[PDB]
């Protein structure tokens, strides 16, 4: 939290076997999950809850 | 009813200027353009540094042709179906290797060779 | 005005040469330089032609072989 | 390949390369000038259907 | 001025906004089927793909609208030449009296009196129509990207 | 004018009796290509005129950067007598200009 | 992003890696020519973006009778005379911060007090 | 409204023979990575060119048309913002004097 800029870095791992056919769309599997990773993650809260406001 | 002027450009017009060398490394056709056609002039200069008056007639726009190996519709029309998600990155350097899907310039020169050799 | 300048004569070209006789434009597209005189292989030929299956079709070179194999082979 | 293609030959030749592209403009200045003005007024100007 | 009848040409931009390939494909009169804007670029006579995005964004340094054309010239990327782009859209069209060789010419017709004919219907104009498709779907941009 | 294609056959030795060959021997030479005034244009790519007379004088500053064009008193003191030739392009690339006509069809 | 385009055949390059020297290249998909990379970066996705807040500035933008005339001090040239505008963005999530257009420099600036 | 009137349009083609003389550049050598700066010139929603100097093509028009040189019912708006210029001659615009 201290750091000026908040940033978030991830690496993804490829098994033991050489996927040779895999490297000309290995970017574009990274665009694909990091597409997902925006949409498709639930960090907290109930699915279908757009917003909250808090009324007394 | 259709008037001469375009009958006669579509007639000769119908096939487009083609320009291939002797070995075949470069095709070039033209196409013909009517946007400044007949609005153009050219000046060409003499051997004493005078300068000679000749009236445009048309202009012709020249693309190259089929210089590093092009697919066939049939070929492009398989490629675009379901076949796969997406095409591979490098499906042209995969075909190269191959064998498949060569140039005029290359087909003509392994000919060439192959009666050299002999 | 002063002398400070290089005038030359402008005359039209003669029509009975230009009778029988289409001048045209040509303009290769592309960003490199394209010099027929110095970059194409000699010779060369532009000629008018359908432009079907322009992938498959004899080179000029090609007919001139082809050519030199059928006169033997008729020989 | 193919065996026929069907060209059609023709006499050609190369009889110049550009060097320069110029665009003829009268001079502002001109004694005849603001003569063309008036004519290329009268290109809007002039109705010629009836 | 001539014929009184109107041609309707769409532009649509498919996909959503989370999706991870959003295609721009044009409507043409006669085809029954949405071509990708390379191919008409393609049919039109240019040929390059660095030349069809010149005629789409107007600003070398618009790295945003060129992110949002990558996927297109991907999409038409199989077809590289003018005549396998005008067989291309010949198969589609709706005569079924073209065989096998008339349909490169069946398209170029279409291409040329039936596709924009506001600007013209006269051949040798194939590039006043390439630029003015590529307003068409520089607009559309615009509008997509919140400009 | 149509004719074969590939030409195996050898045939255009007898139906041609001239090189099908484009010239390529005339391309050294310098041309300037000048868009014409519709006033202009309208007179000199009229085939009924240009028959060799001397239409005019080009006049190029000893420095460049400025060129003039000096029409002679031909006009009728109906047009300029002078025009600014003014380099669009001082550079010009990939542009070139062919002519074209047709073959001798006999032997 | 800074899209680099082939040099022979003027088509769009794409990202490829060489484990010859585990650097970065780009080649052309269909004319086989490579080129090095300058920089590591090649994909950018701009959730909030301030691109095209000043879109629209051109060397005649103070001809416009329509828009408005301020009287806010230029800092670059001590003016008194110029024309702002709001941000160009259409998205309904941008604050209301002007732009200002110097009609003697033609520099922009912006009445922001909170970032700059 | 009382005042408003509609177009019964005329020839666009003088116009465009008119555009052309005055310096619009074809559309069939215009290079956009060339001229970034150019505005584009519409008739009748038809893109016909561009210009390099739309504020002095914009007074020659506006001039010739109150001075009776062009029809008054030609319609003509510069879009600096959008580097635009668009001119509409059709019929079936409503407009009234001011
Ligand atoms: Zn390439
Ligand atoms: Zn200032």
């Amino acid at each position: 939290d201290n750091d000026e800029k908040l940033i978030i870095r991830c690496r993804v791992v490829r098994p033991k076997s050489l996927d040779a056919e895999t490297e000309a769309e290995e970017d574009h599997m990274l665009k694909k999950i990091e597409n997902t990773m925006l949409e498709n993650i639930t960090l907290r809260g109930v699915e279908n809850i757009e917003r909250v406001v808090m009324m007394k | 009813v259709l008037d001469e002027n375009a009958k006669k450009l579509r007639f000769e017009e119908f096939y487009p200027w083609v320009m291939e060398d002797f070995d075949g490394y470069n095709t070039w056709v033209g196409s013909y353009e009517a946007g400044n056609s007949d609005s153009y002039v050219l000046l060409s200069v003499e051997d004493d540094g005078s300068f000679t008056m000749i009236p445009a007639d048309k202009v012709y726009k020249f693309t190259a042709r089929n210089k590093y190996a092009t697919l066939t519709i049939d070929e492009a029309e398989k490629r675009m179906d379901k076949k796969s998600g997406e095409v591979p990155r490098w499906l042209m350097k995969h075909l190269d290797n191959i064998g498949t899907t060569t140039t005029r310039y290359d087909r003509t020169r392994r000919k060439l060779k192959a009666v050299a050799d002999q | 005005d002063p002398n400070e300048y290089n005038e030359f004569p402008l005359r039209a070209i003669p029509k009975e040469d230009l009778e029988n006789m289409r001048t045209h434009l040509l303009k290769f597209q592309s960003k490199k330089k394209i010099n027929p005189v110095t970059d194409f292989h000699l010779p060369v030929r532009l000629h008018r032609k359908d432009t079907r299956n322009l992938q498959f079709q004899l080179t000029r070179a090609e007919i001139v072989q082809r050519q030199k194999e059928i006169s033997e082979y008729k020989k | 390949y193919i065996p026929y293609v069907k060209t059609i030959p023709k006499k050609t030749a190369i009889v110049g390369t550009v060097c320069h592209e110029c665009q003829v403009m009268p001079s502002m200045n001109d004694p005849n000038y603001h003569k063309i003005v008036e004519q290329r007024r009268n290109i809007v100007k002039l109705n010629n259907k009836e | 001025k001539g014929s009184r009848f109107i041609s309707t040409l769409q532009v649509k931009l498919y996909g959503r906004e989370g999706s991870s390939a959003r295609t721009i494909k044009a409507t043409l009169p006669y085809i029954k089927q949405d071509i990708p804007i390379v191919i008409i670029f393609r049919a039109l006579g240019i040929i390059p793909d660095g030349e069809i995005l010149e005629h789409i964004c107007y600003d070398v340094n618009d790295w945003q609208m060129l992110e949002m054309l990558k996927p297109c010239v991907e999409d038409g990327f199989v077809i590289q030449d003018r005549e396998t782009a005008l067989d291309f859209i010949g198969r589609r069209g709706t005569a079924l009296g073209i065989k096998k060789e008339k349909r490169i010419q069946y398209a170029k017709d279409i291409l040329q009196k039936e596709f924009l004919p506001h600007i013209t219907q006269l051949e040798g104009f194939e590039s006043r129509k390439a630029f003015f498709l590529g307003y068409m779907i520089n607009r559309l941009l615009l509008c997509a990207l919140d400009r | 004018e149509v004719f074969d294609g590939n030409d195996i056959e050898n045939n255009e030795t007898k139906v041609y009796e001239e090189s099908l060959d484009l010239d390529l021997e005339r391309s050294n030479r310098q041309v300037w290509l000048v868009r014409l005034p519709m006033f202009l244009a309208e007179k000199w790519r009229d085939r009924n005129n240009l028959h060799g007379q001397e239409l005019g004088k080009i006049r190029i500053n000893k420095d460049g950067s400025k060129i003039t064009l000096l029409l002679n008193e031909n006009d009728n003191d109906s047009i300029p007598h002078e025009y600014d030739l003014e380099l669009t392009k001082k550079v010009v690339e990939n542009e070139y200009v062919f002519t074209e006509q047709n073959l001798k069809k006999y032997q | 992003t800074t899209f680099r385009f082939c040099r022979d055949c003027n088509n769009m390059l794409y990202p490829r890696e060489d484990k010859e020297n585990n650097r970065l290249l780009f080649e052309c998909r269909t004319c086989s020519y490579v080129e090095e990379a300058g920089s590591p970066l090649v994909y950018r996705h701009e959730l909030i973006t301030n691109i095209g807040e000043t879109a629209g500035v051109v060397q005649d933008i103070g001809s416009d009778p329509t828009l408005p005339r301020s009287d806010r001090e230029c800092p670059k040239c001590h003016s008194r005379e110029n024309v702002f505008f709001q941000s160009q963005q259409r998205r309904k999530d941008t604050s209301m911060v002007l732009f200002f257009v110097c009609l003697s420099c033609s520099h922009i600036f912006t009445s922001d007090q909170k970032n700059k | 409204s009382l005042m408003s009137c509609i177009s019964v349009g005329t020839d666009p083609m003088p116009i465009i023979t008119f555009l052309s003389e005055w310096g619009m550049e074809p559309l069939e050598d215009y290079v956009p990575h060339q001229s970034p700066d150019a505005t584009r010139v519409f008739v009748n929603g038809v893109w016909h060119g561009v210009h390099r100097n739309p504020a002095r093509l914009m007074e020659t028009l506006r001039t010739l048309r109150r001075k009776g040189d062009i029809n008054p019912e030609v319609s003509m708006i510069r879009d600096i913002r959008e580097k635009e210029l668009k001119i509409f001659t059709d019929a079936g615009r409503v407009y009234r004097p001011l």
